RNA sequence: GGCGAGAAGGGAAGUGUGUUUCAAAGAA
RNA sequence: GAAGUUAUGGUUUGAAAAAAAAA
RNA sequence: UUUUAUGAUCCCAGGCUGGUUUAAUAAGUCAAAGUUUAGCCGGGAAG
RNA sequence: GCUGUGAUGUUAAGGAGCAUAGGAAAUGCUACACACCUUAAUUGGUAAUGCAUUGAUAAAAAAAAAAAAAAAA
RNA sequence: AUCCCAGGCUGA
RNA sequence: AAGGGGAUGUUUAGCCGGGAAAAA
């Protein structure tokens, strides 16, 4: 049910980035996933 | 009022640093057929997302919701535990 | 003193009693509750009877029917028409009134909240709203 | 005939990869789409490490021999990597210098974009580089995969090719990972307080080398 | 019940003793010429706008739910519009009595943390519950991670309203303490409240080097030279500034200035402060430094690197505080980027 | 390795789309 | 993010559900 | 118990919005509704 | 030593060409601008873009020395 | 469950 | 060349996190 824990000092410094588009997106979800972080399974 | 991030959520990045990303499982409109007709000989027409942590599963399936929509949003779904 | 946690195993109970994966309509969830008077043990531990109106009430004021997609099925018989609240189309229509259906771990969440709610109404430090914002001056 | 991408492959030391039965996340609604772990085959371009680079080597056994696992250390000046050359040295490379060149790097010759416009211009002309003393030395897969450690300092070549002089004119890291390891041109220089026994000279060559 | 809690009360009311005595006394509180008041006030002496008021306790143990909600009710219509009332059991009483005295002595707190030679000893834990302390914080170092830290260089991080903010910063015993904390605790799970016998509402909690303290006559007025700072360390001992603007040159850094620090002991690392010309370029340089530490292999908690700024400075004669004045520009200096 | 990348969509939706009138704070 | 927002054409063929009872 | 001739139940067809000049004592906003670079919007999937 | 095996399933929601139906519904470019992406940087790049052909469905194609202004009495 | 991790911590 | 062409030579073990395949 909760999104992955995050700083609160994250979500204030993230308050002008342009979130993803379309490419950038499908570049997220790719099986090599690469780019997942710490605690940061969208399964687990 | 509006959320600053909208239907994106602030995670880590593998570069120790932090991005943006779509919400998990994906809120879909099953409520249509997919497009295009042809879209099963690439795609599997009944990719389901399962939420499971070990032995733990939770059914979750975004869902459109009454209005007003406010800070919640649009979509829902049930807390199932399995 | 304390709040003492139910068992799994009773709920289960209540829960399958009620019933007969498994959703069971909230008329049905609160009889069944309300005839165990696990509630009245729970207050008797920590002076009427809990009724089904302050059932309802509680039910109403956690406002559980938006948490958990209560209105989904609105949309699933009617709908674009569902969209819009009672009045937003002036032509009229129909909108199911049916409560939320609990799925276990729904009712278990709603019996602790329950629980809780009714402690906190009598103890003299609550869980919830302990702070009240200042409206005189 | 078309060129294309090459089929995938699964790395050395690895398991085999079931693979996927079409090339990208959105083939072929958009066809202009390109993935980030997309392999570089393209000439001018190199291989990413540990993922396309070093793929599985079969060959029949009938050409098989011992020649045939010394390849990733006959890999030629410009391809051989760090690790590959440290591995056939004395005390795998350790307490020597290393330095990149990156005069040869495959992109600066080869491809469409090798000659293209620069900030400074074109060109028409002693050095401060990088140096680096292995310490800590720990092979994954041999000889190509390590985990190394060692002394990252500035040095100083000079004229004869070229050939370091101080490799400690100053102090840098005393513990890091190798810098550009994963592949380019190395160059390696002996220790001043050489052992014999260890860096062993050159076997006399024979006077009379008779057919 | 053990008194209540009355936040964001006006300046005035603040200031006035007389105007708070008579309010509490309409409330029903008789405060004397029984309850006790306690305002929160900072080495300055100026009220932070928080006041505890303990109830006499010889007869009010015996209150209960409805005289709770009176009480809160009577005291909340009587306050000014703006000013929140919450109720405190003995824990709650203890918590702001703690949060008041670490309030007051914060500065030599942050002084003796930026001692330079705990540079690497000091760890930031974030998001701290409320109701937490300096020895709930010693626990929950002992249990998850199984380090025993002092209780006393356990430090809060305070808000503009007086109330502790999230942020914890801990003095570890050894740079290997500090390492095995940062290891150890990383999305913890820790209890909100104790409430009725049991552990209600969880919070995760996440160690880190976010907050590097440095106190010493060198750097008082550094941080005013350029607004594009970035702190750096973790290099060998005897390199000088000349050499280590050759370094960096040699590594792709491309600082405006270099200016070295040094403290009585402790040669075996070389610290430097680099100056930028843009808030771009200074971002940039530090993409860069963490690319390089991924690629060096140090540890992503080992101190490395650093963005400059200096604390926020009161004075006494201050009327505005810096912090506090609403016409700021520096803003100007950090264009925003999509 | 890092950023950007929808051949610039008319494939869904009628009491919907959009329009008009408003509102939206970090460093609490 | 919220609150208000006349329907039109195809001529249209007024009651629809729930509940109760039934077996 | 909830909708319903203020059109409920219930078919088919259509995204909406703006565009300065504009003769005649018909204009001080082009005057019930006619647009043309544009504005707002228009799912998801390598399982 | 002697078949083969190692991620080895690749083309439409787009574009172009050719036909069908219809009274009819579309063609060229070396493109020094703007804008955008990138960068440490007027550091580098484009074909969205900008030009030209046809179309016959629109304009301009009268008046002032020293001025680029001037209800041109 | 042990294939990978230029991801980490621990063992008196 | 009686006698160094001798002798010594089992795999570090846990926990968390992320990724891929099989399965689901």
């Amino acid at each position: 049910l909760p999104n992955p824990s995050v700083p609160r000092a994250a979500l204030v410094a993230a308050r002008f980035l342009r979130p993803p588009g379309r490419f950038k997106r499908a570049e997220l979800r790719e099986h090599p996933r690469s780019k997942t972080g710490a605690f940061a399974n969208l399964v687990k | 009022a509006p959320s600053v991030h909208g239907d994106f959520c602030v995670v880590r990045r593998a570069d120790g640093g932090f991005h943006l990303v779509p919400p998990y499982p994906p809120r879909i409109n099953r409520t249509v057929e997919p497009y295009p007709p042809s879209a099963g000989n690439f795609y599997e027409l009944n990719r389901q997302f399962k939420l499971q942590w070990k032995n733990v599963e939770y059914q979750f399936v975004p869902k459109l919701l009454p209005r007003p929509w406010g800070r919640a949003g649009p979509w829902g779904g049930d807390l199932v535990r399995i | 003193s304390s709040l003492p946690c139910l068992l799994d195993s009773e709920l289960t109970a209540i829960f399958q009693g009620a019933a007969a994966k498994i959703t069971v309509s909230s008329n049905r969830l609160f009889k069944a509750l309300l005839q165990s008077g696990i509630l009245d043990r729970d207050l008797t531990g920590s002076r009427p009877v809990v009724e089904f109106q302050k059932l309802c009430d509680l039910y109403e004021e956690g406002r559980f029917y938006r948490t958990w997609a209560g209105g989904a099925h609105i949309l699933k018989i009617s709908g674009v028409k569902g969209l819009a609240p009672p009045g937003g189309n002036l032509k009229g229509g129909i909108i199911d009134g049916t409560p939320k259906h609990m799925s276990y771990e729904e009712f278990r969440t709603f019996v602790h909240a329950v629980r809780v709610w009714l402690r906190d109404e009598r103890s003299p430090v609550p869980l919830c709203d302990a702070t009240v914002r200042a409206t005189g001056s | 005939e078309k060129e294309v991408p090459p089929p995938l492959k699964s790395g050395i030391g690895e398991p085999k990869k079931t693979g996927y039965k079409f090339p990208h996340v959105f083939f072929p609604y958009k066809s202009r789409y390109r993935s980030p772990h997309r392999q570089r085959w393209w000439p001018g371009s190199a291989p990413r490490f540990l993922l396309h680079s070093h793929p599985k080597r079969w060959a029949p056994r009938r050409d098989l021999s011992f020649a045939f696992f010394a390849f990733h250390g006959l890999k030629p000046f410009a391809e051989k990597n760090l690790y590959e050359l440290m591995h056939s040295l004395p005390l795998r490379g350790a307490s020597s210098f290393f330095w990149r060149e990156a005069d040869s790097d495959p992109w600066k010759h080869l491809g469409r974009k090798a000659n293209r416009l620069q900030a400074r211009g074109v060109r028409t002309q002693g050095r401060k580089q990088l140096v680096f003393s292995p310490r800590e030395i720990y092979y994954k897969r041999r000889p190509f995969h390590a985990l190394v450690f060692g002394r990252l300092s500035v040095g100083q070549l000079g004229a004869s090719s070229r050939v370091l002089k101080h490799p400690e004119i100053i102090r840098g890291l005393s513990r890091v990972a190798p810098p550009q390891a994963s592949l380019g041109g190395w160059k390696w220089r002996p220790p001043k307080d050489a052992s014999r026994w260890i860096f062993r000279p050159k076997f006399p060559l024979p006077f009379r080398p008779e057919l | 019940l053990e008194g209540f809690l009355l936040s964001n009360l006006p300046p005035e009311v603040t200031n006035n003793q007389q105007l708070l005595s008579s309010l509490l006394g309409r409330a029903g509180l008789p405060v004397p010429p029984s309850a006790s008041i306690l305002l929160q006030r900072s080495r300055l002496g100026r009220t932070a706008g928080r006041c505890l008021v303990l109830l006499p306790f010889p007869s009010s143990a015996f209150l209960t739910g409805e005289d709770r909600k009176a009480l809160q009710t009577r005291l909340a219509a009587v306050l000014p519009a703006g000013s929140t009332v919450t109720a405190c059991d003995r824990n709650d009483v203890e918590n702001c009595i703690e949060e008041f005295e670490r309030y007051f002595f914060l500065t030599e707190d942050l002084q003796r943390l930026g001692v330079p030679s705990n540079l690497r000893k000091v760890v930031t834990l974030s998001p701290v519950p409320p109701t937490y302390g300096r020895r709930e914080v010693r626990d929950l170092l002992r249990e998850h991670a199984n380090v025993d830290v002092d209780p006393r260089d356990i430090v809060f991080r305070f808000r503009k309203d007086g109330v502790q903010g999230d942020t914890c910063y801990v003095l570890c015993r050894s740079e290997r303490d500090a390492g095995v904390v940062l290891a150890r605790i990383q999305e913890t799970a820790v209890p909100n409240r104790v409430h009725y016998g049991q552990l209600f509402g969880c919070s995760f909690l996440w160690a880190s080097r976010s907050a590097l303290f440095l106190c010493d006559s060198q750097l008082d007025y550094l941080p005013a030279r350029s607004p594009f700072q970035v702190f750096t360390t973790g290099w060998e001992g005897d390199v000088s500034e000349e050499e280590f603007k050759n370094l960096a040159y040699q590594l792709r850094l491309f600082p405006k200035a270099v200016r070295k620090f040094s403290h009585p002991g402790g040669e075996d690392v070389s610290s430097f402060f680099l100056e930028f010309h843009r808030m771009r370029d200074a971002k940039l340089t530090m993409s860069r430094l963490q690319l390089l530490r991924r690629r060096w292999r140090i540890g992503a908690n080992t101190p490395f690197f650093g963005f400059l700024r200096m604390a926020d400075l009161r004075f006494e004669d201050d009327v505005k505080f810096a912090d506090e004045d609403s016409a700021a520009d520096s803003d100007l200096d950090e264009p925003i980027d999509y």
